[PDB]
């Protein structure tokens, strides 16, 4: 209750601040993030799916565990943050940008990814909003599947187009959902993956892959 | 494998 309600309140407050910032800077996006960086310089983006609980800042540390158990204000929270892989850049995007988040089943963080394993849900939520200092983007979902940690869906960059094409085709092959989105080697992708606590018994992960489109 |  003290954790829960307070945590929830703080997210509501930040969500509201970001919606105000968006409405204020109608064309731009850099001022919105410069403002959010005052709270935490590690806030690199924002992810939002309308009608769902996915409406969070995106953190990035030096490692993939910096924000595993820490929130946007660097406070200890079991559910931590939605965070980007430490290897990824935002100025000039890598071929595959990876975001991680908890899935504890209380309809928060990346609990939503589990819903994408259903065709009906996918059809009603094909586009996810992603914003950063460099632009406003759409995440055009094309693949959703459950895997293990024995499978590398985490690949950030490729040796050539053939390697990248292999990856894209494998991604579509693994998909539990049918999509009309066309993804080529000239495109950049975003991987959304569930993230478990350190040294957890659970090896299963839910992965949602999307094509990045710049809307700004 | 990194932390996922």
């Amino acid at each position: 209750s003290m954790e829960d309600k307070q945590e929830r309140a703080n997210y509501e407050k930040l969500q509201q601040k970001f919606q105000m910032l968006m409405s204020k800077h109608q064309e731009h996006v850099r001022p919105q993030f410069e403002s959010l960086e005052k709270i935490n310089k590690d806030i690199v983006g924002w992810i939002k799916l309308s009608g769902t609980s996915l409406n969070y800042p995106v953190l990035q540390g030096k490692t993939n565990h910096d924000y595993l158990n820490l929130d946007f204000e660097r406070e200890h929270r079991r559910k931590g943050s939605i965070f980007m892989d430490f290897r990824n850049e935002l100025k000039n995007l890598n071929h595959n940008t990876i975001l991680y988040g908890h899935h504890v089943g209380d309809n928060t963080m990346f609990d939503v990814l589990e819903d994408y394993l259903k065709q009906s849900f996918y059809e009603k939520h094909k586009i996810i909003e992603f914003d950063n200092k460099y632009g406003k983007y759409q995440l055009q979902v094309f693949s959703a599947y459950k895997t293990t940690t024995k499978d590398n869906y985490i690949r950030t960059d490729f040796e050539n187009d053939q390697d990248y094409q292999q990856f894209l085709d494998e991604t579509k092959r693994k998909s539990v959902i049918n999509s009309d989105v066309n993804v080529t080697v000239k495109d950049r992708i975003m991987t959304l993956s569930t993230c478990e606590d350190a040294y957890s018994e659970t090896t299963k992960r839910i992965v949602v892959v999307a094509k990045i489109i710049k809307v700004s | 494998n990194p932390q996922t």
